[PDB]
């Protein structure tokens, strides 16, 4: 296999500008199937009550203290 | 006149605000300027809430409701 250069960090898919400059991943956020809301409002969604736990757990944490 | 109560978030309605500034974009700043506004003065800019709030209200709400009834200009630079 071809060692990867100093180019290779910047120009590919994985170079900087693709794989992290502009695409990078990030805290407080989650993930996982959907399912249908037919009782919801439009301005409304159903948040699994664990998900929801751990993306808000500092502020549940803060306010419970 | 009536379009119905509304429920939560979309209390007010963002055509009613968007009569007190210029654009949407506007109407952000504007808000989120007075939000961080009153959360200063619950740990003392620091002035309101102007409105009666009611508890536990997020001060992003309490400041698009001050918009609502053209409590505060509003200037732009």
């Amino acid at each position: 296999r071809p060692l990867k250069s100093l180019s290779d960090l910047l120009k590919g898919k994985q170079g900087r500008f693709r794989q992290n400059l502009l695409g990078k991943r990030v805290d407080y956020s989650g993930r996982s199937v959907i399912v249908v809301g037919p009782q919801l409002k439009l301005h409304q969604c159903g948040l699994p009550k664990l998900m929801a736990l751990e993306l808000f757990k500092p502020f549940v944490m803060k306010r419970l203290v | 006149s009536a379009y119905d109560t509304p429920l939560g978030i979309t209390n007010p309605p963002i055509d009613e605000l968007l009569s007190r500034a210029s654009s949407k974009y506007a109407l952000v700043i504007y808000a989120a300027k007075r939000a961080r506004q009153i959360n200063d003065y619950y740990n003392q800019e620091y002035v309101g809430p102007l409105v009666e709030p009611g508890l536990q209200e997020k001060p992003l709400s309490i400041a698009l409701r001050e918009i609502h009834g053209d409590l505060l200009e509003h200037t732009e630079g």
